[PDB]
Order: C-alpha cells, then sequence, then structure tokens
C-alpha cells in the first residue's frame, strides 16, 4: 500500500513540473554553443606556442 | 487497487505534457548552423605504469593533477604537464571502481566492491598519504563518487539508493531512494545544487542535495545506463547506455532532444564527456577507441583510436585544453 | 632544463620502481573466485581451507599462494562486477547436493553455473565444481526420490548413480567444451583433500599458460 | 685447394637469392610484430632470445648477397679484400649464435615444461640479457682472429689470368688455426645438440605421459608436440649433415687426411650449406608465424 | 614531527666527529634532508643534502670533500661524518627536512640544531637590509636582491623566505613567494619579478620578531641571505 502510494506521489510531483517548448531549449543550446565557440581549444585549433602540451 | 490506475493516468498525463512541447526537432533548428568538420587529436603524452585495468580517473581543479584508479590496488596522482607521478596511494581493496578528486585538492575518494568509501588526505604534515575516513553502510558496489565540499560527498551504490555522507562525522545525511536498479553513474551540476544519477533501469533521476526527493525522471533508453555527463551550462545532460546510442536530455524541456547513434556502432558506451563549449561530445566505446560527436548537428567528427582495450573513462579539463582517456590496457593517454 | 624538477623525477622513478615491485610480487599469487547458489556450499569450503562485501582468504599450500575472493554478500547485478574477475585463475563453484528437496535450489544453482560458464569473460576460465553435502545427500536420497528435481531420471536411487547423473547434467551445460575444463568433485565437511584438488587444477592452468608463453599452442 | 665442385657456382646463386628474399621478408615481419606488439612490459628471456635470433638471421641474410655475387662470378672475388673476411665472419657468427639462441630457447622450454611453478614465478630478463651478451662477445672474439687473418688465396685456373682470388675458402696446405676452429665448432655444436635433443625428448615424454586422469589440455598438448617435433626435425636435417660432412671435408682439404671420396665429401658438403640457409628461413616461420597470434593477425587482416 | 641533533660540543681542529640527526613523527624515508649551519652572529649556509632513499647526494663546494653525509632508513637517522675540521666549521648545524613534488613545501620543519665549537659562480643573494627598527602596528617591507634570474622556464620562481626567532630554530615563512606554509598566519605576502623580491608584513606581532632569510633554490649551490632583524 505504501509502494504504490509513493509511486503515485512521485508521478504527480513530476507532473507538477513546469513546461517549456523544445524550440526554446534548442535556441538556448545553440546560443550557449556559439557564445563559447571561440573559447574551445578542441573545437578550434590552438597554436603550440601557448598550448601547455608541447 | 485504484493506485495502479492512478499511476497509469499520471504517466499518460506526463507523457501528453511532454509531447505537447515537442514542437520541432533539434535538427530543424540547427539546419542553419554550419558543420564542425573533421576533428583530429594527437596523443601528446601517454601515462604508463599501471599493472592492471584502469577503471576510473578524475581531473582536479588545476588541470595538472589527475587521479587514476586501476585493479592493481594503486591510486596514482599524475602531473599532466610532466607525466610525473606525484603520489602513489596503496589500496586495501584492489577491486576499485571509482575515484574522485576534491575541488581543493586535499582529499581523494576511492570505492569499489568493498562497500566502503575511503577518503585519503593529501595535505598532511607527514610524507605519506593517510586514510581520512572510511564511510560504510552501503549494500552494493560503489559505482561513482563526486565531492561537493571538503566535508560532504555524494556516493551511488549498487543497491538502488544514493547517499550523501558527511566526512567529519561519518554518517549518512540524506538517502536518495526511488531507483529500481543498480545506480551506475553520477554527475553533479556546476553549482553543486542538484545532481543526476543513471542506474540500471534506462532512466536518469535528478536529485537535490538538501530536500532529498526526485524532481524529474528522464527515460528513453533501452538498456542499462553506464555513463552520464552534465552539460556545462547546467540545464542539460547527456547519457550513454549499452544500447549503442547516447541521448541528450534537458531539464527545461523535460524530454529528449536528439540522439547520437551510427549503424556501424553496436557496442555500449562506457563513458561520456563534454567539451568546454558543449559543442563536442566525447564518447568512449568498447571497440577500443573513442569518438567525437557534434552536440547540435549529430555527426561523428573524429575518432581517438589509440588504445588496445576498452576505453574505461574519459575526462575533459575545466579549461578544455586536453582529454584524458583511460582504458583497460593499463594506459592513460592525453589527447589534444 | 630543470632547477628542482630533478627531485620530482627521482621521486617518480622511485615510486615507479615500488609499483613494479608490488606488481611482480602480486603476479605470482593465484587468484580464485568463489561462487555458489547459497552460503551452505561456500562457507563450508571457506572454513575448510587454511587461514563488508568481498571476502579475501589468503592461504599458502606447497609454496604456492592462493587468494580466494568470495562475493556472495554482493546481491547487486552480477553483470556489472563479474567483468572484474576476467583475469581470475579459476572459479570455484560450490553446489550443495543436499538441496534438491529444500525448496528449485539446484535449478538456480544450474542457472548460475550456466550463466558464469558461457559468459563473455570466462570463455576459457577453468571451473572447479565442488559438490558438497555428500553425507546428507546419501542419507536423503533414500527418502526423497530424485525425480522431484529431474523428472527424466529413469534410474536407481543409489548414490554412485544419482551423483554421476548430477555430474553429467552439470557438465552438459558448457555449450563450448573444447576450450573449457570442468573439475567436478564431491566433498563433505571432513575431506581435507580439496586443497590438493585445487592445487592440481591451478597447476594445470599454470602449465597451459607456460605452454602459451613458451611459444606453443 | 684443388677440389672445386663446379655445380656450386650454378646452384648457390638462385637458391641463395630466393632464401634472401623469403628470410628478409619473414624477419621484417617478425621485427614489426615484436616491436608493435610486445612493449617493455612484455619482454621475457624467451622473447629476448627470439628477437636476437631474428636479428642474427637478418644479419645473415644481409650478408648473403655478398656470397651470391661471389658464386655468380665463378667463385672469383672482385670486391675489396677486407669485405671478404667481413662477410665470411658475419656468416659464421650469425649461424652459430642463432644455433646457440635456439639451444637456450629449447632449454628454457624444457625448464618451463618440467618445472612450471619454479619458472612462472621468476624474472628471467637479467639472465637472458647476460647470456645473450656473453654469447655475442664470445663469438665476436672468436671471429676477430679470422677477421684479422688473411683468408684470400690465389688459386691458378685454366686461363691466361686464372689467378682466381678465393675468398674464405680453398685454403692452401694445412693451417692449424682453421682445423682448430673447425674442430671447436663441431664439438660445440654437437654438445648443444645433445642438449637440445635431451630437452625435446623430455618434453615429448612429459606431454605424452598420458595421465591416469582425464587429459585437460589434449588440443594444447598435441599442438605443442607437433611444433616441437617439427622444430627438432628441421634443426636436425638442416644442421647435423653440415657438421658430419664439414669436419671430414676440412681434414681432406687441409691435407691432414687425404683420404678417398674427396669429390663425394665435397658434393655432400655443398647441399649442407644449402640446408643451413633453408633453415635460416624456416626457423622464424615455424617459431613465430604459428605460435598463438601470427595466425590470429593474418586472419584478422584477411577477414 | 621531531628532529634531535647530537654530537656537538668542543672539537679539536683536525679531528673527526660524527653528528646524528634522529627523526620521529613522519615518513623519514620519503623526506630529503639538508644540513644548514649558522655561525655565531652570521647568516645561514647550506652544507650537504641527501634525497629520498639516498638516490642523489649533494655537497657544498666550500666544504666539499671533508663532509660525508649518509642516511639510515631502518633506524631513521641521518649521519654526518666530518674530518679535518678547520677553525671555520665552528657553528650551529641544523638538520632540515624537505620534500619535492608538484605543490610541495620544502624546508618545512627545521631541527633544534646542535652547537659545535672548534678551538684554535654561485648565485649571490645580496641582502642590503641588515637591521631596521620598526614599531608594532605598521607595515613592514623586506627586500631581496638576487644575482641570477630565479624565474625558471616553467614559471614557478624558486625563492624561500625563512624567519628565525631569538633562541629558537627557524621556520618556513614562505615558499616560492606565492604559497604560504601550513601554520603561518595570513599576514606575510610575497611579490617578486626577475631578480627583485619583496616580503610584506601587514601587521607586526611579537612572534614575528626575528631575522628574515631569503634563500634561492634555483641551483643546488644554495646561498642564504644576510638577515633582517626586527623588534617589538
Ligand atoms: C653453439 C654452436 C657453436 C658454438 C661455437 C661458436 C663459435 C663461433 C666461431 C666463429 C667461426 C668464425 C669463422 C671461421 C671459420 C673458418 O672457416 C674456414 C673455411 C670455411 O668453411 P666452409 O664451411 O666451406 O665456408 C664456406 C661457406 N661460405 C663460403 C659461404 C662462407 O673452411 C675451409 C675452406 O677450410
Amino acid at each position: 500500500i505504501a509502494q504504490a502510494r509513493k509511486l503515485v506521489e512521485q508521478l504527480k510531483m513530476e507532473a507538477n513540473i513546469d513546461r517549456i517548448k523544445v524550440s526554446k531549449a534548442a535556441a538556448d543550446l545553440m546560443a550557449y554553443c556559439e557564445a563559447h565557440a571561440k573559447e574551445d581549444p578542441l573545437l578550434t585549433p590552438v597554436p603550440a606556442s601557448e598550448n601547455p602540451f608541447r | 487497487d485504484q493506485l495502479r490506475q492512478e499511476a497509469e493516468q499520471l504517466k499518460n498525463q506526463i507523457r501528453d505534457a511532454r509531447k505537447a512541447c515537442a514542437d520541432a526537432t533539434l535538427s530543424q533548428i540547427t539546419n542553419n548552423i554550419d558543420p564542425v568538420g573533421r576533428i583530429q587529436m594527437r596523443t601528446r603524452r601517454t601515462l604508463r605504469g599501471h599493472l592492471a585495468k584502469i577503471y576510473a580517473m578524475h581531473w582536479g581543479t588545476d588541470s595538472r593533477l589527475l587521479v587514476s584508479a586501476s585493479q592493481d590496488g594503486k591510486l596514482i596522482i599524475w602531473d599532466s604537464y610532466t607525466t610525473n607521478k606525484v603520489h602513489a596511494i596503496p589500496l586495501r581493496s584492489s577491486w576499485v571502481m571509482t575515484c574522485a578528486y576534491a575541488p581543493s585538492g586535499n582529499y581523494v575518494a576511492c570505492g569499489g566492491l568493498d562497500n566502503i568509501c575511503s577518503i585519503y588526505n593529501l595535505k598532511t604534515r607527514e610524507g605519506n598519504v593517510r586514510v581520512s575516513r572510511e564511510l560504510a553502510g552501503h549494500t552494493g558496489y560503489l559505482s561513482c563518487c563526486r565531492f561537493l565540499d571538503d566535508n560532504q560527498i555524494v556516493t551511488s551504490s549498487g543497491d538502488t539508493t544514493c547517499a550523501l555522507w558527511d566526512i567529519e562525522t561519518g554518517q549518512q545525511t540524506t538517502t536518495f531512494t526511488g531507483h529500481t536498479g543498480d545506480v551506475m553513474s553520477l554527475s553533479l551540476a556546476p553549482d553543486t545544487r542538484l545532481f543526476v544519477s543513471g542506474a540500471c533501469d534506462a532512466s536518469a533521476k535528478l536529485w537535490d542535495v538538501r530536500e532529498g526527493m526526485c524532481r524529474q525522471t528522464f527515460t528513453g533508453h533501452e538498456s542499462d545506463i553506464n555513463a552520464i555527463c552534465f552539460f556545462p551550462n547546467g540545464n542539460a545532460f547527456a547519457t550513454g547506455s549499452d544500447d549503442a546510442t547516447c541521448r541528450l536530455f534537458d531539464l527545461r524541456a523535460d524530454q529528449e532532444l536528439m540522439t547520437y547513434s551510427h549503424d556501424n556502432i553496436i557496442c555500449g558506451i562506457t563513458s561520456v564527456s563534454f567539451s568546454k563549449s558543449g559543442r563536442l561530445l566525447l564518447a568512449g566505446y568498447d571497440d577500443f577507441n573513442c569518438n567525437v560527436w557534434d552536440a547540435l548537428k549529430a555527426d561523428r567528427a573524429g575518432v581517438l583510436a589509440g588504445h588496445d582495450n576498452r576505453v574505461s573513462c574519459l575526462g575533459v579539463t575545466d579549461d578544455g585544453m586536453a582529454v584524458a582517456t583511460g582504458s583497460w590496457d593499463s594506459f592513460l593517454k592525453i589527447w589534444n | 632544463l630543470s632547477a628542482e624538477d630533478k627531485a620530482a623525477v627521482e621521486r617518480s622513478k622511485m615510486i615507479d620502481r615500488n609499483l613494479r615491485e608490488d606488481g611482480e610480487k602480486a603476479a605470482r599469487e593465484v587468484k580464485l573466485l568463489l561462487l555458489g547458489a547459497g552460503e551452505s556450499g561456500k562457507s563450508t569450503i571457506v572454513k575448510q581451507m587454511k587461514i563488508t562485501g568481498i571476502v579475501e582468504t589468503h592461504f599458502t599450500f606447497k609454496d604456492l599462494h592462493f587468494k580466494m575472493f568470495d562475493v556472495g554478500a554482493q546481491r547487486s547485478e552480477r553483470k556489472k562486477w563479474i567483468h572484474c574477475f576476467e583475469g581470475v585463475t579459476a572459479i570455484i563453484f560450490c553446489v550443495a547436493l543436499s538441496d534438491y528437496d529444500l525448496v528449485n535450489r539446484m535449478h538456480e544453482s544450474m542457472k548460475l553455473f550456466d550463466s558464469i560458464c558461457n559468459n563473455k569473460w570466462f570463455t576459457d576460465t577453468s571451473i572447479i565444481l565442488f559438490l558438497n553435502k555428500k553425507d546428507l545427500f546419501e542419507e536423503k536420497i533414500k527418502k526423497s526420490p530424485l525425480t522431484i528435481c529431474y523428472p527424466e531420471y529413469a534410474g536407481s536411487n543409489t548414490y554412485e548413480e544419482a551423483a554421476a547423473y548430477i555430474q553429467c547434467q552439470f557438465e552438459d551445460l558448457n555449450k563450448r567444451k573444447d576450450t573449457k575444463e570442468i573439475y567436478t568433485h564431491f566433498t563433505c565437511s571432513t575431506d581435507t583433500k580439496n586443497v590438493q584438488f585445487v592445487f592440481d587444477a591451478v597447476t594445470d592452468v599454470i602449465i597451459k599458460n607456460n605452454l602459451k608463453d613458451c611459444g606453443l599452442f | 685447394s684443388h677440389m672445386d665442385s663446379e655445380f656450386r657456382y650454378t646452384l648457390f646463386p638462385i637458391v641463395y637469392s630466393i632464401i634472401f628474399v623469403l628470410g628478409v621478408i619473414a624477419n621484417g615481419y617478425v621485427l614489426w610484430v615484436f616491436a608493435r606488439l610486445y612493449p617493455c612490459k612484455k619482454f621475457n628471456e624467451i622473447k629476448i632470445f627470439m628477437v636476437n635470433l631474428t636479428m642474427a638471421d637478418m644479419l645473415f641474410l644481409i650478408t648473403l648477397p655478398l656470397w651470391i655475387v661471389y658464386y655468380q662470378n665463378q667463385g672469383n672475388w672482385i670486391l675489396p679484400k677486407f669485405l671478404c673476411n667481413v662477410a665470411g665472419c658475419l656468416f659464421f657468427i650469425n649461424t652459430y649464435c642463432s644455433v646457440a639462441f635456439l639451444g637456450v630457447i629449447t632449454y628454457n622450454r624444457f625448464q618451463a615444461v618440467t618445472r612450471p611453478i619454479k619458472t612462472a614465478q621468476a624474472n628471467t630478463r637479467k639472465r637472458g640479457i647476460s647470456l645473450s651478451l656473453v654469447i655475442w662477445v664470445a663469438i665476436v672474439g672468436a671471429a676477430s682472429y679470422f677477421l684479422i687473418l688473411d683468408s684470400t688465396n690465389t688459386v691458378p685456373d685454366s686461363a691466361g689470368s686464372g689467378n682466381v682470388t678465393r675468398c674464405f675458402e680453398h685454403y692452401e696446405k694445412g693451417s692449424v688455426p682453421v682445423l682448430i676452429i673447425h674442430i671447436f665448432i663441431v664439438f660445440s655444436f654437437f654438445l648443444v645438440f645433445l642438449i637440445i635433443l635431451f630437452c625435446n625428448l623430455v618434453i615429448i615424454r612429459t606431454l605424452l605421459m598420458q595421465p591416469v586422469q582425464q587429459q585437460r589440455n589434449a588440443e594444447v598438448k598435441r599442438r605443442a608436440l607437433w611444433m616441437v617435433c617439427t622444430v627438432l626435425a628441421v634443426f636436425i636435417i638442416c644442421f647435423v649433415p653440415h657438421h658430419v660432412v664439414q669436419l671430414p671435408w676440412t681434414l681432406a682439404e687441409l691435407g691432414f687426411q687425404d683420404s678417398k671420396f674427396h669429390q663425394a665429401i665435397n658434393d655432400a658438403h655443398q647441399v649442407t650449406l644449402c640446408l643451413l640457409s633453408t633453415n635460416c628461413v624456416l626457423d622464424p616461420v615455424i617459431y613465430c608465424f604459428l605460435t598463438k597470434k601470427f595466425r590470429k593477425h593474418l586472419t584478422e587482416k584477411f577477414y | 614531527v621531531q628532529l634531535v641533533e647530537s654530537g656537538g660540543g668542543l672539537v679539536q681542529p683536525g679531528g673527526s666527529r660524527k653528528l646524528s640527526c634522529s627523526a620521529s613523527g613522519f615518513a623519514f624515508s620519503s623526506f630529503g634532508m639538508h644540513w644548514v649551519r649558522q655561525a655565531p652572529e652570521k647568516g645561514l649556509e647550506w652544507v650537504a643534502y641527501i634525497s629520498s632513499g639516498s638516490g642523489t647526494i649533494y655537497y657544498a663546494d666550500t666544504v666539499k670533500g671533508r663532509f660525508t653525509i649518509s642516511r639510515d632508513d631502518p633506524k631513521n637517522t641521518l649521519f654526518l661524518q666530518m674530518t679535518s675540521l678547520r677553525s671555520e666549521d665552528t657553528a650551529m648545524y641544523y638538520c632540515v627536512r624537505s620534500i619535492y613534488y608538484y605543490g610541495s613545501s620544502p624546508f618545512d620543519f627545521w631541527g633544534q640544531g646542535t652547537t659545535l665549537t672548534v678551538s684554535a659562480a654561485d648565485i649571490v643573494m645580496t641582502q642590503a637590509t641588515s637591521s631596521v627598527p620598526v614599531t608594532p602596528g605598521e607595515s613592514v617591507s623586506i627586500s631581496c636582491r638576487s644575482s641570477k634570474s630565479l624565474l625558471h622556464s616553467n614559471g614557478n620562481t624558486y625563492l624561500y623566505w625563512f624567519l628565525q626567532r631569538p633562541g629558537q630554530s627557524p621556520q618556513l615563512l614562505i615558499y616560492r613567494m606565492s604559497n604560504l606554509a601550513s601554520g603561518v598566519p595570513d599576514r606575510f605576502s610575497g611579490s617578486g619579478s626577475g631578480t627583485a623580491f619583496t616580503l610584506t608584513i601587514s601587521r607586526l606581532e611579537a612572534e614575528d620578531v626575528g631575522v628574515y632569510y631569503c634563500m634561492q633554490h634555483l641551483e643546488y649551490p644554495l646561498t642564504f641571505g644576510a638577515g633582517t632583524k626586527l623588534e617589538l
């Protein structure tokens, strides 16, 4: 009786979560990506003169 | 009697709610983004010296000190910029499976099939690393461990429950329950306010460090979850399972956004890591190599095949300058 | 091109030598993995041998060291921690013969044996099957018909035949027989000979490994 | 010397060329595998001896062309006079160190098969390196004397300029040093062989012991037995005839015992060197290309 | 931790003497040892050094040949044999502990020292400041001029500031001029560029009264400073 009760409680709690459209999530993701693209030593190459791994 | 019907109704309700937000696919948005092209990395330094399979490794907050853990019963502290071993901690249980490095660099955790998490203090007046505290109370093998502060550590065991331990006391402060399988992975957010856990149920559960309840449960996998990594922003995370497919979930969208899978890959994902900008997703596979995927426009950008055995763990420095990849071949290679 | 890094390099080389010494020391110690459907078959041999989760029993016999790892307390998923014992010297699987009329138990034992025998990591690992509880089995076979466990057992209720039938049923589980060796044996609480049996089973695998390294096979 | 078989000028060139090609390909493959498969962690005494054998065979092959051209020039040496001695010494040192390495490898196999526990729990790198260096230094010191000693001789021929300058062969009236070294080699080789035969026979007996209990490694034991028998038969057929014909031929050429059957002994001696080179090629093939992995790697590449 | 020196006293000129430094309270085998002398009313000076496990020994060119330093890990004791002692070896010898690794703090603990009286190219650390009376409650600045640029290629400049109180053994005040040692209050800052260095004390206290030594650790021929004495 307690297992199913906790299960339905968790289900309704997860259902009480706010809703957001996936389009806005993808927009935020691509914005964060393009904002830090220049700060990625892997995405863009880095000169060996400054790279700590000679 | 009616509880199962109510649970099914709530499940259908949350399913419809998640479907209502499925307006467009990530590909439809990223079509306007240019491709990253080929990404080729070079094995700058190879860290050899282990006499067994390397199962876990973690990076420090300095990008130079990294902890390694293998089945030989030794925890080696490597200096990335010089390949020099800084400390060699002997372990009482050679069957280690996880290792952590404190944010300050003064403590390191280790666990495994001993059901005990041993903390080792590196900053002591002596010249030998000593055992700080032995946290016991779990009924399953420790899968992952990550530090929150110098006196609190989150640990997942193979008993369907995670636990927040306070070091100076040695007792559990918050027990996170709700899983139906052995918890396999843990990833804490940058703010250290909430962490996600992947278990052997094809479901990833989010948890808060203070209240102690599950906020959201992301599903979509078809096998045991083996790797999970939080997105640098802190509002999303990638999860890799044995189904040969990685999946990116967003806490705001409350569902999946895109999957990473190729018809040629048929093995499981042992470890997953993100770059500093989150555009490159590192994925370690059982094919004796690691691959790089584009987080926005799913495509394999490059391969890091430089090991002779399965790639156990991957680690990206905080600055995103290099990637440390460990394998069961007893070698830990730093690609850049 | 170094001011004080020479001291760091010396420390690194010294701890490397220490790790190498520890590895070559731990490389000459036999590693055994103890398994079983119940503690009745495992603890009996654990205590019969010479001197929390995993339990490590270290015992020496004829200048040969053996570390037996018992993982019975680990009730978690076996598929997630069995791969660690891939490089195990042998797997000692204990089965209690006096368990067919104590319900199904032998069915679970056979299931576990088949799972650990045809596994991806134990494709060539030797398995020593210890059939314990010989006296109790010989005593109960007279009372409880063996047909309860094997409905297709068209034979006599004697020990010298029921034990052979059980051994055959256990050995017929290995789908691949040319690559694996099963060391079946019957034991009790006062045998004191299982030590030599395990020693021979380990020396066989050692000879196989030597033939492999010496340039043969 | 006057006894000169003419079929040697037409037989040795092509046989030696094919042997050079095959052996150099095999040694290159073996070195490639040993370099890209066995790191510092995976170098044992047996592997050290095997790589030294590969290097020796490789050197022997590198030297072969110098004799191929010599035999193609009707046994007349045109290259400088010191390169003659260099190649003549390289030939013998390579062959006899290869023999010694095979002998010590068979001895190690004997020790491992008879005493598996006492061999699996011991480090052999030190002893392997020590024995290798000792054998190399001893062979080089033995060859240095004939390296500094003039080995060329002007043998006349049926021509206006028949002063053929022989190289490391056809010596004049008896020379004590040559007999001494020949005898030495004959004795040493025979001793080593008696050791190899004892080891192989003991291994065969241990494998075919047929335990009272069920045989655990039937397939393994049969494969090991077949490989050991093949290696032993090859070694015998290749080397033993050399050393039988070698000494009697020496005595006949050096004039110490001008016994009958000179031409017969000479002819029997030419095919024995042929066998020695064929062996130089066969040894690495039967040793490495069929042990555990070379077949696996071949299948992987072809698959 | 504890380092006890023995073997001192009045030694005749030219005689032999063995000094014993007994260590306790740490992994003596995993710590390098140094000998730092201090003549009456003079600055410190390095004598000899042994590394962890006796893998690399170093001696000072000024006393090279006459001193023989050895270690005993089973008993955890550092022996120092001295022969042909001259009238210049009269000084207090200190048995110092050290350790070298990424983030290490060498010269942490200094032994009590042993007094010995005898009857009868290098990087010069120019310490212009000898004595400066300062009142409590004010900032203090101690300069250190070096001959060679201690800034190594890797970046971490090797320069150690030590403080010796009257009648007590010195202690590690600052190592590398940018990392405080475990046990020093947050009142000593270091700032150094090229060959110039400066130690700044915000608030002066009674415990801070002593002589300050600026010792470079770029080349093993270590040279200490002259000293900067303060008052309360
Ligand atoms: C472990 C096995 C044996 C170990 C003992 C090892 C000692 C090594 C001794 C080194 C020997 C140095 C060489 C001097 C050896 C002196 O060889 C002289 C020649 C060569 O005899 P051959 O067999 O006809 O040679 C012709 C073959 N070609 C011409 C192609 C070369 O013999 C004559 C003409 O009397």
